[PDB]
């Protein structure tokens, strides 16, 4: 496929990178690594803070507000990785820059990153 | 020691007594930033968009260790008693440039 | 005519409380008629309207609305989501909020209440597009407000 | 990128719940996921990493092909897992600063379920036998109760550490032998140079006590360095360069060699077939079956992959099949269960292959296993 | 077995004299060989690695084509690179038990020759910003005494490392800025979110003293997070999605605003053109020119690889060139020599392929990069 | 080309997995991250223990004894990766065994593997 | 320590004066495994094979420290003068089952 | 005839020093007049060669002449050169070396001399094509020792 053609999301597989909810996933999916799309594989440490984005769902025609955060305290998965920035600002915006590690909160201060999960916090716009 | 949390983790803000002292979180930002109350007064923030949003007290200010609050998603609250008296100042983990303060008199 | 309610209880403003001064004007009349407050982005109005706001409001809502000891006014948030609009914003000063923020029906005179509507809707800082209050030709003159 | 045959069945239906729970108004609550209870389809799979200073273990339920968890590692560490699945444990080296700086050799144990280290012992002057991956240079006794490592240089020995107790006993000093086999709560075996076993019993304390078998094999006879042994069976199965099977009896406390037996017959030797890769032998306890890694090959090829593989009758030597796997394997393995699953890993496409051990046929695979997986291991259970 | 014909040539060469020499009746003496002395063909690459915990930077021979060493480095780390050549150093981040236990950041130095690390100074509390490797974010002052580090959480603030005594100096409070570029040994600027540039002086002791420039960009225009900057030029070139640039010179020790330019001509603009990868800027000194990797694309796919490299005058916004790179790239940046080398690095390939700035043509590649090569660095040296 | 067949070696490339030299290395060739034929790249540690093996010189038909020493002290290399076992033999006669990690004798007790070289140490049979 | 060393390198076995103490090591083995000298003798390692070895003395034997002598190659020797009375044992690093002693009377 | 030199000095051995029994035996004379021991693997000699290698030898050069205080007498190579070759074998034993290594024909008839040879070559563990002491016939027959 292009990576540079316009992001066509999906929703019948969160192990591709066209899974809606990706629209702005920056790592490796947690189901991939023994989690599960909204949950930390064992052993890992759930974050409580992340970036986030707003991503469409082509099944209803609405908009989410995805919560990227971080299952830390593991070396990079290495599985399943994804790279997308749908409405990713700059770090000078960090509550939708992706390039940083949301490991904040995450028990035992982990701060490595292993995933990342897609659950969502909300309706957008 | 200079704060007690009535709840550790964040509740729904229908549970929140009506007439109580609070704090909505909307648009980015703590709507009021510099909050007055009296020593043994309940503020309790409530987060009002879809963003998530915490309250975080750097070590030092309402005790040894730093006060790292849950993050709160749409219509959720967390509360913190204040037991001394003086100001305040939190901001929100993953925001930085959302400053708050709490002053108790 | 629109519904003027207390934001709180749901009971119907009592106009009878009102001043009787300043309840005549012609933009009174207009609002009481159809909730459009005339006032908003009116030139030879917002000086006056700036003064209200400064020692009527200033000390808890903020130099620009943009809060302090009281909550913000200049965004799209409303605790009072009826506030989005100049009939609920006019409802919450005349019937009063909750806490110190009460009844003004004693202070203020109807057409003084406009006005100082008006200063708080120029502070605004998100979109005019969003600018639900205002007319197109005042949304194509609307600029987000900055110090 | 690729997804398996069954990484997009397991993305679907996760596509298909997550769609169900929106639909419902259900709200997500991420918590921290807990794997499924440790059972004969469990399997894992070591990440040596070409030698890298850092390393990576994977848990996957092979029935249903799907990583279920992973375990983080340092410097070429030994993998153990306990047969009862209560535990499993590895001994792995650090460095203060990546590869370099001061030494800290440790084992770390680790809850089965939540995969969480419940222990942390520090072994004292860094002994550990830095090398490739053999599962047997570092083994655990019957009981589960002690983890034994070997040691190299300067001197041959093996390290005793109380897992129970959580800490390091002691080394001991034994021949210039290798590889570890316990066969009871204080017994081990080892093999020697001179091509004899070797008997350690210690104590709590005290000089071991160590005898020697007889030299069951030629001095030109290369026993690979990944011989099959099923500590319940009492069983050590050691292939040679040229499929030449070594079985040695350890169940009555004392070593008893059996008759030997060719793994590839007279017309395959003759075309060139030779056993090759890295963990080339597997062994079924239930079945008493032997499974080897082979295909035609130079003789100084023994360590690339093949694509084939013979299963023989352990007791007869009786040939019962042979399987075309169709990719390169350097390392296989099996469930110990009824109807066994046959483990395939590649090294070069990172990929685990699972087949039914029965017909031979592929069921699935899981891929991006790290960067050079070469070890599977597994609990007999029951 | 896939060699690039660089390192065809060199093996190739080194084959002949090992041939040679051994006729010769030479023998083989194994020593430790030293790096040759940085010069202005010298280039580094960094390699994140995805986020792994540990990383490894490539010192390159641009000339040749050839990796002349390596440093090995922790999570996410940051590289600076002394201009004049004298020495290289980075803040990097370890874990006591790989990705999980006790965090330690600290900041080495090292030798530019023998690359053996010549200081190691502890940070307090873990300071280090762990994201994405930004250049800017971890920088050198002027007089290279001086390591500045950024700190996101939990507020914004600055480390002072002082290098010639190799010692941590202290945390210096900021507004909310990002990015840090040193104008003199105790002044540089920050990007903040209001879009106005900080200027940051700062003394031994005492509140730092800070003032904004005016905001130079809308709320809506958004610059990337990889500037380019020069030093030595006092030149800030900072690039938007669209590809305007804005030009900030600080030469003077205060921030003068330039004409903004656009990378990208109408047409292009027009067509579907925008900058896309990492590092999409470069920046020649002496030339006084600017490369931006840019492709036709959606707007929202910023981070993805380019084909093509364009070339401005930084003065006029001249249109000088427009290369097609011939492969994915994701980062560029060039030599400050006469007639630059144009460096373009493809995260996906891990090569580097190293192209005449001039022609825009590829002289040579070098491969094998680590797992997800990201950021190029060079010395502006005499 | 085929992994399984004879090894077949070449005396006009030291970074191909086929140089002579290289019969029985295992790891990464030296040359390719900073070091040589038979020198250390800068920074790391020379061992002086290692496993050897006689490789054939196709250019003057003659045998040569390989001492395959490691350099130490970083962690792999990643480039130029070879794996040949020519006359290797297994753990128990570890003179000739190759998945050991020969970094003994090397400074500071460097002992992580990083790449490994192919000087001639004498003539074999 | 117990020893001194004469030459830190090896050196080349030619320059071994006749009538010196000395082991030789050829076939995976110190030809003399059991060496008995007198205090102030110096012994001569000499290897005669291509494989290399060295003698190693563990830490505590001769010294403080470890002694991991370098690698003699084929016709190369290593020299260590004993001092101090006393039985010390050795092994070639790379082949463990290398093993010998010096006996200092 | 060969000539029988001591090993490190060089001067003739003094056979007026060996004993006077074992001296006539034919293998002496054979040895003498050619240098060569008719009892190299000679199985009817073997046992008592063998007997008389633990007796005087195993004490400093091993069980199996592997070596211990003295060098191994086993494999291929020899301190002294010469050694590889009977003529030399025997000059060591009967003129001595250095060290602890002195004459034998105070403890060793002419005969026992060349019997003991005999096993130090039987404990070889070098391949029989190396066995430049030996003959065809006794190659073939030779294998490498082995307790
Ligand atoms: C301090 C004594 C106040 C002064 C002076 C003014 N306001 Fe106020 N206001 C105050 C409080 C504590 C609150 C919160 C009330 C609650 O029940 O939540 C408010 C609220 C408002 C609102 C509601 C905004 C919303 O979120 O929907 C409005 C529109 C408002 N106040 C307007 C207003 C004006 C116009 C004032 C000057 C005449 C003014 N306030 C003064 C406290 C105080
Ligand atoms: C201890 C008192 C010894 C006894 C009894 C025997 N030998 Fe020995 N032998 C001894 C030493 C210390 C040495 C080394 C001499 C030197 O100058 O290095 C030797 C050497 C030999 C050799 C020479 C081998 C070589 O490498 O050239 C031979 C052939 C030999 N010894 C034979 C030998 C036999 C046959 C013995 C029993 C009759 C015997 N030795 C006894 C010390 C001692
Ligand atoms: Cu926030
Ligand atoms: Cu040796
Ligand atoms: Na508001
Ligand atoms: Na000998």
């Amino acid at each position: 496929t292009d990576p540079r053609a316009k992001w066509v999301p999906q929703d019948n597989d969160i192990q591709a990178c066209d899974y809606w909810r990706h629209c702005s996933i920056d790592g490796n999916i947690c189901d991939c690594s023994g989690g599960s799309l909204t949950n930390c594989p064992p052993g890992t440490k759930l974050a409580t803070a992340s970036w986030v984005a707003s991503c469409y769902n082509p099944t209803d025609g609405q908009s989410y507000l995805i919560a990227y955060r971080d299952c830390c305290g593991y070396n990079v998965s290495g599985r399943c990785p994804c790279l997308n920035t749908e409405g990713e600002l700059p770090v000078y915006r960090p509550e939708f820059a992706n390039d940083i590690i949301w490991c904040f909160g995450a028990e035992d201060d982990a701060m490595t990153y292993h995933c990342t999960i897609s659950p969502i916090v909300g309706k957008a716009s | 020691d200079k704060a007690t949390i009535p709840s550790e983790s964040p509740f729904a803000a229908a549970e929140v007594a009506d007439g109580a002292i609070v704090v909505d979180i909307a648009k980015m930002k703590y709507e009021t930033p510099e909050l007055h109350v009296k020593v043994g007064d309940t503020v309790t923030w409530i987060n009002r968009e879809a963003m998530p949003h915490n309250v975080h007290f750097v070590a030092g200010v309402l005790g040894e260790a730093a006060l790292k609050g849950p993050m709160m998603k749409k219509e959720q609250a967390y509360s913190l008693t204040f037991t001394e008296a003086g100001t305040y100042d939190y901001h929100c983990t993953p925001h930085p440039f959302m400053r708050g303060k709490v002053v108790v008199e | 005519a629109p519904q003027f309610f207390n934001i709180i209880d749901g009971s119907p403003l009592n106009f009878d409380d009102a001043m009787e001064e300043g309840r005549d004007t012609e933009a009174v009349k207009h609002f009481l008629e159809t909730g459009e407050n005339v006032y908003n982005e009116d030139p030879e109005i917002l000086p006056e309207a700036e003064e209200l706001y400064a020692g009527m409001c200033s000390g808890c809502h903020g130099h620009y609305a943009e809060g302090k000891i009281g909550p913000g006014l200049n965004d799209a948030y409303w605790t009072y989501p009826g506030n989005e609009t100049d009939v609920g914003l006019f409802s919450t000063l005349y019937g009063g909020a909750t806490g110190q923020m009460g009844p003004m029906w004693g202070s203020l005179t109807l057409d003084e209440m406009l006005r100082t509507m008006a200063w708080v809707r120029h502070l605004y800082t998100g979109d005019p597009k969003d600018a639900s209050w205002l007319t197109d030709e005042q949304k194509a003159g609307f600029t987000p407000f900055q110090p | 990128e690729a997804e398996t045959q069954a990484q997009e069945t397991q993305g679907q239906a996760a596509a298909r719940a997550a769609a169900a729970d929106l639909a419902a108004g259900q709200d997500d609550e991420p918590r921290i996921l807990e794997a499924p209870a440790p059972d004969a389809r469990r399997v894992y799979v070591n990440d040596p990493a070409h030698a890298a200073a850092v390393t990576q273990q994977f848990v996957i339920d092979g029935e249903a092909g799907r990583v279920i968890g992973m375990i983080d590692g340092g410097f070429l560490p030994n993998p153990v897992v306990a047969d009862d699945g209560s535990f499993i444990a590895h001994a792995s080296t650090v460095f203060s600063r990546i590869a370099r700086g001061e030494r800290t050799d440790y084992v770390e144990v680790f809850d089965p379920v939540t995969l969480l280290p419940t222990a942390d012992i520090e072994l004292p002057d860094a002994p550990r036998f830095l090398v490739g991956t053999y599962p047997w240079m570092t083994s655990l006794t019957p009981d589960g109760k002690t983890l034994l490592f070997y040691q190299f240089s300067p001197a041959p020995a093996v390290g005793v550490v109380d897992l129970e107790g959580k800490a390091f006993k002691r080394m001991l000093d034994v021949p210039d032998c290798y590889h570890i086999f316990p066969t009871a709560p204080d017994t081990f075996f080892m093999h020697c140079r001179d091509g004899s076993l070797a008997k350690v019993a210690f104590g709590t304390e005290g000089t071991p006590e160590i005898t020697h078998t007889e030299v069951f094999h030629p001095e030109d006879e290369f026993l690979i360095n990944h011989p099959a042994y099923s500590q319940k069976a009492g069983r050590l199965v050691w292939p040679t360069y040229t499929g030449k099977i070594h079985q040695i009896d350890l169940s009555s406390g004392d070593a008893k060699f059996l008759p030997a037996v060719e793994a590839l017959t007279e017309a395959e030797r003759a075309d060139g077939w030779r056993p090759g890769g890295w963990q080339q032998v597997a062994y079924h306890r239930a079945l008493d079956r032997i499974y080897l890694l082979v295909d035609q090959r130079d003789e100084w090829r023994h360590k690339t992959a093949s694509r084939f593989v013979v299963v023989l009758d352990a007791k007869t030597g009786e040939r019962l099949a042979k399987f075309e796997m169709g990719h390169e394997i350097d390392s296989i393995n099996v469930s110990q269960d009824e109807k066994p699953l046959l483990y395939a890993l590649s090294t070069g496409d990172k990929t685990l292959y699972i087949h039914d051990a029965e017909s031979g046929e592929e069921l699935r695979s899981v891929n991006q296993l790290g960067h050079g997986p070469q070890v599977i291991t597994t609990a007999d259970m029951g």
